[PDB]
RNA sequence: GCUUCUAGUGAGAAAACAACUGCCCGUACCGUAAACCGACACAGGUAGUCGAGGAGAGUAUCCUAAGGUGAGCGAGCGAAC
RNA sequence: GGUAUGAGUAGCGAAAGACAGGUGAGAAUCCUGUCCACCGUAUGACUAAGGUUUCCUGGGGAAGGCUCGUCCGCCCAGGGUUAGUCGGGACCUAAGCCGAGGCCGAUAGGCGUAGGCGAUGGACAACAGGUUGAUAUUCCUGUACCAGUUGUUUUUGUUUG
RNA sequence: GGAGCUGUAAGUAAGCUAUGAUCCAGAGAUUUCCGAAUGGGGGAACCCAAUAUCUUUUAUAGGAUAUUACUUUUCAGUGAAUACAUAGCUGAUUAGAGGUAGACGCAGAGAACUGAAACAUCUUAGUACCUGCAGGAAGAGAAAGAAAAUUCGAUUCCCUGAGUAGCGGCGAGCGAAACGGGAAGAGCCCAAACCAACAAGCUUGUUGGGGUUGUAGGACUCCGAUAUGGUAGUCUGUUAGUAUAGUUGAAGGAUUUGGAAAAUUCCGCUAAAGAGGGUGAAAGCCCCGUAGACGAAAUGCUGACAACACCUAGGAGGAUCCUGAGUACGGCGGAACACGAGAAAUUCCGUCGGAAUCCGCGGGGACCAUCCCGCAAGGCUAAAUACUCCCUAGUGACCGAUAGUGAACCAGUACCGUGAGGGAAAGGUGAAAAGCACCCCGGAAGGGGAGUGAAAUAGAUCCUGAAACCGUGUGCCUACAACAAGUCAAAGCUCGUUAAUGAGUGAUGGCGUGCCUUUUGUAGAAUGAACCGGCGAGUUACGAUUGCAUGCGAGGUUAAGU
């Protein structure tokens, strides 16, 4: 995928959109990631987890990769990836300005 | 792993061929009874006795 | 086949158990072993002295989860019977 | 299979005692059946063995022994048919 | 394919049950007890076939069970079948079948010799008791038998053996 | 290839991965048992051996690996009746043995219903079925041909000839071919004479040379050139391309609505890319892509180039020799030719008889003569043609779950059958599970709250949710009435509309025997339908013909094919 575990992404489609957070994992089979702090859910668990009250959890639920654009770290703007060799290693520019990654 | 079998001689690869044999087996006693934690080692055991097995045979 | 491979493992049950209480040791074996290949076999993975074998065929059971239905895998059980004046088997 | 006979084969034989070796498959359970053949937990069908006592020719018959069973809708009422 | 009508009707598959106590949310229907009743050349005890897990133990009550159900040959989870001597193979052949070459025939194939396969028959070495929830001539105890192996001692034979 | 991964499938558990995992493509290793199966046996997936070597045990028992079917080919060795031999026998060697793609090809064998308005000829058909052999194609093929415009110059296939010539209980029907136009094109080797060598009993075999045909060729005898051209040769390399993974690849933000924007409005931009798919609704500019550019360690495949191999002589002479025999052909009996024995040529099969040979032989639809065209009884041969189980990329005025494959779903399954064999049903929560924590009644099931959600009357039997059918509420009517049950007239009561000389119900009065099919005639005591829903019947192709229409018009028009 274009975005990945550990980036900086805006979110550019969805209920959360304009919010900004770091990928806490990908998948790329299903073309999604979670954001931190996007598409929270409440849980309805029994609490056969260890959780000795059940309760109702908040979790981040997977949202698609199309609906997040990557932040231009030396910006802090959202950009478009483009893939040009840097040392002989393929890396993602930043569209935008040019910076890597 | 590979690289440090092709390392070792024919009969070096032998005889740890059959220490990995005896190992898997006292994986399987300790899979039978409840006391075998890493059950992850089975698999690479195996493997490790059919990576041997390869290179004896390419030889 | 190696000697080694001949012994899957121990059988642990109540009838199992009740008969280790009578030094002999219940094992699923290769389902091709012989009772004397089980002789040899158990004889070099634990230096014990094997007085007598006892080996059954275990039929397939039948097993159903959810819509789907088959079989378990057949097995080959041998009781192993230690003499007197030898070393136990300490699974 | 076995027992004999030579032809062949032969350097060793046998006895006693001691120790030891002996593989594979089946071996649950039902089986005059609710678990077999009859679409059914179906008044049918299913080879062989054992199959007791009194009276009796008897394995007939009636009642019983060992043993097994009360059988997978019931409660009333006590009309016609 | 769905759903009516007939209908809440026919039927609920050859027979004895009763009560007490228990279990349980719930019991004519499950458990226990007592008496009663039925089979008894059997409705008992074995076993071949056939079935193929239905066996045992612990749970369950959706469906299945012609009612009910706490129960079940049902469902779930675990377990259970131990043999030199039993039956079969490593023994034998019958009917029949297969069939090297072979004989015959548009093709395909048909037949058939040697040789085999093939029991329902022949041959063939252990029994009594005990033991488990579930196996036992299989496990165990006692006491045997058959084939063979190694060694010890004892006899006698080494090629007119 | 570059960050996650340990399949469907979650879950826990235990692990792997920047020392490059998972994943992707090429090449290898492993590949139990059954199955042609093939050491022997056998009720497939099992059992039981021999021989050699190794291993286990003191040893027997046990284990491992290898070899061992049958027939064929060749060689060797043994070796019968039986003298030499031969057969047999043992070993080695060599090659087959089965399966398919339910297709396409060739060949053997070969129906019937059916049509003929019956039916034996005939037709269905040389079809279905069975069997053999194949090959990627097969078959055919290099004139004993087609012809008689005078000529053409192997075969195959397409158009046309033509529903013509013909065949035919001259019925029903069957039905060419050549010429003409196209696709594609390619030609070659033997036998014999003769020569040489060898072996054998002057010939009589083996080998090599020689030779290959019809305006006759060749042998042979003369001279004369050892050139020049060609190829339907080879895991011969080299090279390029190509298939099998991939890389790169432009351009959008706000605003309004909404749970969500891609919708909307506003201004922008990109385009060798405005194919298509996905994304919380409908996106050229968010994602995957697309146009374009680019990429190969490995293995195939193809094309060249090189190598190597294999073929390739001109002219003049006829004295003699050769040019496919049990063959051609004939009688008889069958068959194939569109051609059914017919006047029946041509081709073939069985049976019997049986030629000539260059001054020869065959054909030109009985036959003869003449003329013309060819040269059988030997073989091989690419392309144009047929088909598609599979693979890759696509397409559709094709289907959209009663359709479309029988099978969108764990289907050739469940299930039925002794067996061959028959053969189903069954897709959809939501954007995301966020799949309803907790509480309450209940043994549970199931509900009621509380929550999640845009929505749960989207709660898993989950989108929509028709009808039959079942029920609850009630506006009007109904217990003196004989009623295909409606219709027309009509009080009363209850309601208020797509506002219309309105709606529902209806005491009472008049009139009135369903629908369909089939019949002279049916309410029919003839037929069919339990009800509701879905599915379910004049179509297409090639031809004939007529009307209408358009184009052109004494002209009109192309077919195959490119
Ligand atoms: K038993
Ligand atoms: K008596
Ligand atoms: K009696
Ligand atoms: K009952
Ligand atoms: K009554
Ligand atoms: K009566
Ligand atoms: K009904
Ligand atoms: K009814
Ligand atoms: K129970
Ligand atoms: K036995
Ligand atoms: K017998
Ligand atoms: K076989
Ligand atoms: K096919
Ligand atoms: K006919
Ligand atoms: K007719
Ligand atoms: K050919
Ligand atoms: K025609
Ligand atoms: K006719
Ligand atoms: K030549
Ligand atoms: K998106
Ligand atoms: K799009
Ligand atoms: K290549
Ligand atoms: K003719
Ligand atoms: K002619
Ligand atoms: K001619
Ligand atoms: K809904
Ligand atoms: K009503
Ligand atoms: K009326
Ligand atoms: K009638
Ligand atoms: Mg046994
Ligand atoms: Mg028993
Ligand atoms: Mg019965
Ligand atoms: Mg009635
Ligand atoms: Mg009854
Ligand atoms: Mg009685
Ligand atoms: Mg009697
Ligand atoms: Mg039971
Ligand atoms: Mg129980
Ligand atoms: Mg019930
Ligand atoms: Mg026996
Ligand atoms: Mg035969
Ligand atoms: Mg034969
Ligand atoms: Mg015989
Ligand atoms: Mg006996
Ligand atoms: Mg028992
Ligand atoms: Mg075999
Ligand atoms: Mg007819
Ligand atoms: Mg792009
Ligand atoms: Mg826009
Ligand atoms: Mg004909
Ligand atoms: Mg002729
Ligand atoms: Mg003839
Ligand atoms: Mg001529
Ligand atoms: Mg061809
Ligand atoms: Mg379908
Ligand atoms: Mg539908
Ligand atoms: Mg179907
Ligand atoms: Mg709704
Ligand atoms: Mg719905
Ligand atoms: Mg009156
Ligand atoms: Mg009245
Ligand atoms: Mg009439
Ligand atoms: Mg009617
Ligand atoms: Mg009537
Ligand atoms: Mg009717």
């Amino acid at each position: 995928m274009f975005v990945k575990k550990g980036d900086k992404v805006k979110v550019i489609t969805g209920k959360d959109k304009n919010k900004e957070g770091v990928v806490l994992a990908a998948f790329p089979k299903q073309d999604k990631v979670i954001v931190e702090g996007v598409n929270v859910v409440k849980k309805h668990q029994k609490p056969n987890q260890a959780a000795p009250q059940g309760g109702i959890l908040e979790v981040e639920a997977p949202i698609h990769v199309s609906n997040v654009m990557v932040i231009d770290p030396s910006n802090g703007e959202a950009t478009k990836v483009a893939f040009k060799e840097v040392d002989g290693k393929k890396v993602r520019v930043s569209k935008k300005t040019g910076e890597v990654l | 792993k590979v690289k440090e079998i092709r390392e070792l001689t024919t009969a070096e690869m032998l005889d740890k061929e059959k220490q990995l044999k005896e190992e898997l087996f006292n994986l399987r006693f300790q899979l039978a009874t409840g006391q075998l934690e890493n059950t992850a080692r089975i698999k690479e055991v195996r493997q490790s006795i059919a990576r041997i097995k390869t290179v004896l045979r390419e030889q | 086949m190696e000697l080694l491979d001949v012994i899957k493992r121990p059988v642990i049950t109540e009838k199992s158990m009740l008969a280790m209480d009578e030094k002999k040791y219940t094992f699923e074996v290769d389902t091709r072993a012989n009772k004397t290949l089980v002789k040899q076999a158990v004889e070099s993975a634990f230096d014990v002295k094997v007085a007598n074998v006892n080996i059954l065929n275990v039929r397939p059971k039948f097993k159903r989860m959810g819509k789907y239905a088959g079989y378990t895998k057949k097995r080959r059980k041998a009781i192993v019977t230690l003499t007197e004046d030898s070393k136990e088997i300490q699974l």
